[PDB]
């Protein structure tokens, strides 16, 4: 349990993933030449995870039928990172269909990427998981990934699958078969990932729109917070901790159930785009900020279920005396939104390193029986659309049975299901 | 039996169009190909020439995409077309016809979605039926000990099923008997050990099955060496199991 | 229309195809032809979210508060899918609020059952 290996895939994969590599790499003290610049040692201490040795570079490969955002990484600041062979893009594109990315141009581009990735594996003393990011409403990334994920479950069964799925809203994009998509890779990765950080767009949106005051937000003040968010939950990951501190030990304290593996993420304080919050908030503050919805990545509502298991990650220099306090105090007074039948189900780490811009901050992570309204409210979308079989062309056009989507809808509404029993069970 | 059929000759209707279109960096042509000659050629016969006829040509282009076409749409209507073959042909998988398919298709029991492991596993059957015990029994042994953990419980369900229907000539000493614990039992056991839960119910299950032939008494000796717990999940299946 | 009862008008309004859409209006095209489902050409404007065609569609007399098999009307699937904009339009043209499906859910239960912030706003101001 060492090294992980991170994948990327579709535009809005690799929109995040080169994010969230600018992000750490800044953190680890890297710059886009891969030399380290930092001045502290537990950059290094546990650098192996998420970089090689040079002579650094990222343990990461970039997946696109589109070879349009293979350019637009390249020509991003540290675009000249990544590896060269890395990069694994194919000529036609999946025109946001699943299916084309699932069943048809994505298979024939998927053993391209599983060269890649047994290269990288090859290299690793004790190859620890891996780790994708993508969209579930979009083509390539919620069709190619979902097959990826499936492809890598079969070749390495005994390393954790983990995945940062963003989930589509009308709020942002305006194509209509997303709930397709979604509803179609959230049929994989309910059985194919150990985890899966849920992060919805219409959350990011109203946050930068209700929160951070925005009018118009772009995908660059919604991919803020994912890269911010995606830098709390890995905290523990690459910094020297004693709690969860490889994928399989977050897994067995985050995952009671196989099929609920879906993560509701939170971070505070909630900054915007080089603006000015400078005053660290205190422990206090970052303990209420840290458990209410407007702080989610989901747009759930945690008064609408039970967390069955919660991981707080808080950064910077703190009383850690202060912290417990805290965090026992918002778990005896709404003792009734945590589960009883799983003792100590919440589980608080700290890390003296804050991330680059902040003094003092905290991460959210938790298994909520809330996060139901997430599938809820696809499900919905999904079922408007197929009662009418619209745009159903697309999917038979590429092979797919009729089936596969009553299939799909079926299994999502048993996970709504089984996210309501555990919500209704007591402990007597 | 009804099978004084007339027997029909499809090797003369495959098209001109075909070994360049089932050979084509298109999807679409390796569908399209595969499935007129399935539904135009093999659908609607059902007695076909063992004379003077040699299949092994078309066999070996479905193996082809069985074991390495990456388009999954194709290995169901070609897997299929294998079924269909063998099923017309009663008594024509004598030794090339039945190998040059086998292993494509236990190393495509990789496949998930089950209308493809419901395709892979049916021709599986169906040339089990012809061809009991020739390569399969000593194939499918080493692909119960292959990595992947899907042609585990595959190629290990696979066995259960000829062990099913095992009612070999007699009397006895069959080529299942002198590899029952030698090299069968063995490979059960690693199925029984498995790390993953639905791995070991299937050899849970294999094993039970293998009681169900053979005396329990003669294999008494490899269940000591297991759990308790083990045992009873063996016994369990031995009270549903039957033939 | 074929086996199904759709016309060209119900698969126009449904793909965004506006100008076989005009052109069909123009020269006769029943506007709440319905297909074995019930659904009307306003029904699948509705449903994608096709402003243009939804507006024109609704120029031509179409029925606003046409119910399908399931019992949604055209501001049920506006609402689900949140074409905002063609939620108010068919307001704006009459549509009724308080039209119940099979399930009993309103367009105001619709955004209530799914806590759209946005279309409570605009669906009682
Ligand atoms: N948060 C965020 N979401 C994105 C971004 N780009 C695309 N998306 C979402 O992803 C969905 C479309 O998937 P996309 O990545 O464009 O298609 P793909 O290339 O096949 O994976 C839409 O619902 C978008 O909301 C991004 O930069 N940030
Ligand atoms: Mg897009």
């Amino acid at each position: 349990m060492r090294e992980i290996v991170h994948i990327q895939a579709g535009q809005c994969g690799n929109q995040i993933g080169a994010k969230f590599w600018e992000v750490i790499s800044d953190e680890h003290g890297i710059d886009p030449t891969g030399s380290y610049h930092g001045d502290s040692d537990l950059q290094l201490e546990r650098i192996n995870v998420y970089y090689n040795e040079a002579a650094y570079v990222p343990r990461a490969i970039l997946v696109d039928l589109e070879p349009g955002t293979m350019d637009s990484v390249r020509s991003g600041p540290f675009g000249q990172i990544f590896r060269p062979d890395n990069f694994v893009f194919g000529q036609s594109g999946a025109g946001n269909n699943w299916a084309k990315g699932h069943y048809t141009e994505g298979a024939e581009l998927v053993d391209s990427v599983l060269d890649v990735v047994r290269k990288e594996s090859e290299s690793c003393d004790c190859l620890q998981g891996f780790q994708l990011t993508h969209s579930l409403g979009g083509g390539t990334g919620s069709g190619m990934g979902t097959l990826l994920i499936s492809k890598i479950r079969e070749e390495y069964p005994d390393r954790i699958m983990n995945t940062f799925s963003v989930v589509p809203s009308p709020k942002v994009s305006d194509t209509v078969v997303e709930p397709y998509n979604a509803t179609l890779s959230v049929h994989q990765l309910v059985e194919n990932t150990d985890e899966t950080y849920c992060i919805d767009n219409e959350a990011l949106y109203d946050i930068c729109f209700r929160t951070l005051k925005l009018t118009t937000p772009t995908y660059g003040d919604l991919n803020h917070l994912v890269s911010a968010t995606m830098s709390g939950v890995t905290t523990c990951l690459r910094f020297p901790g004693q709690l969860n501190a490889d994928l399989r030990k977050l897994a067995v304290n985050m995952v009671p159930f196989p099929r609920l593996h879906f993560f509701m993420p939170g971070f505070a304080p909630l900054t915007s785009r080089g603006s000015q919050q400078y005053r660290a908030l205190t422990v206090p503050e970052l303990t209420q900020q840290m458990f209410d919805a407007k702080n989610m990545m989901a747009a759930c509502d945690p008064r609408h279920g039970r967390y069955l298991t919660v991981a707080a990650v808080f950064r910077g220099r703190m009383s850690m005396k202060e912290v417990d306090e805290q965090m026992l105090n918002v778990q005896n007074k709404n003792s009734s939104y945590f589960v009883e039948w799983i003792p100590n189900n919440v589980k608080t780490a700290v890390c003296d390193i804050p991330p680059r811009g902040l003094k003092m901050s905290a991460t959210f992570i938790g298994n909520s029986t809330a996060i139901q309204e997430l599938f809820k409210r696809i499900s919905e979308q999904f079922t408007a659309m197929f009662r009418r079989k619209a745009f159903l062309h697309w999917y038979t056009g590429e092979g797919m049975d009729e089936m596969e989507f009553t299939e799909a809808e079926s299994n999502m509404n048993d996970l709504v299901s089984e996210y309501q029993q555990y919500q209704d069970a007591t402990a007597d | 039996p009804f099978e004084l059929l007339p027997p029909s000759v499809i090797l003369d209707k495959f098209p001109a169009d075909f070994q360049t279109r089932i050979s084509s960096t298109k999807w679409k042509d390796r569908v399209e190909a595969l499935e007129e000659i399935h539904n135009n050629v093999l659908k609607p016969v059902k007695k076909l020439a063992h004379k003077n006829q040699d299949y092994s040509d078309y066999l070996r282009v479905l193996a082809n995409v069985i074991q390495k076409d990456a388009n999954v749409q194709a290995v169901t209507i070609a897997a299929n077309s294998v079924q269909l073959l063998c099923n017309s042909l009663r008594s024509n998988f004598t030794r090339s016809y039945g190998a040059i398919v086998l292993v494509p298709l236990l190393e495509r029991t990789k496949e998930k979605k089950p209308s493809v492991n419901e395709a892979i596993c049916s021709a599986l059957d169906a040339v089990a039926t012809y061809c009991g015990f020739d390569d399969c029994l000593e194939e499918t042994l080493n692909y119960m000990k292959h990595k992947t953990p899907q042609v585990r419980i595959e190629c290990t369900k696979f066995l259960t099923r000829m062990l099913q229907g095992w009612k070999s000539d007699g009397p006895l000493q069959n080529q299942l008997l002198f590899k029952l614990l030698p090299e069968v039992t063995t490979a059960v056991l690693k199925i029984v050990n498995d790390t993953q839960p639905t791995t070991r119910n299937t050899g849970f299950e294999c094993f039970a099955t293998l009681m169900k032939l053979v005396g329990e008494r003669e294999l008494a000796d490899p269940l000591e060496k297991l759990d308790n717990l083990k045992k009873k999940k063996i016994y369990e299946y031995y009270e549903k199991v039957e033939v | 229309t074929d086996a199904s009862g759709l016309t060209p008008l119900h698969l126009a309004a449904t793909y965004g195809h506006l100008e076989i859409v005009e052109v069909l209006l123009k020269h006769g095209a029943d506007v709440n032809a319905i297909d074995i489902m019930g659904s009307t050409p306003l029904h699948l404007a509705a449903l994608i979210g096709h402003l243009e065609i939804v507006e024109v569609l609704l120029k031509h007399g179409a029925d606003v508060n046409a119910v399908d098999t399931w019992g949604d009307t055209p501001l049920h699937l506006a609402a689900i899918m949140g074409h905002l904009e063609i939620v108010e339009v068919l307001l704006k043209h009459g549509a009724d609020v308080n039209a119940q499906d099979k399930f009993g859910k309103t367009a105001f239960d619709i955004s209530i059952d799914n806590g759209n912030e946005d279309l409570a706003e605009i669906l009682q101001k």
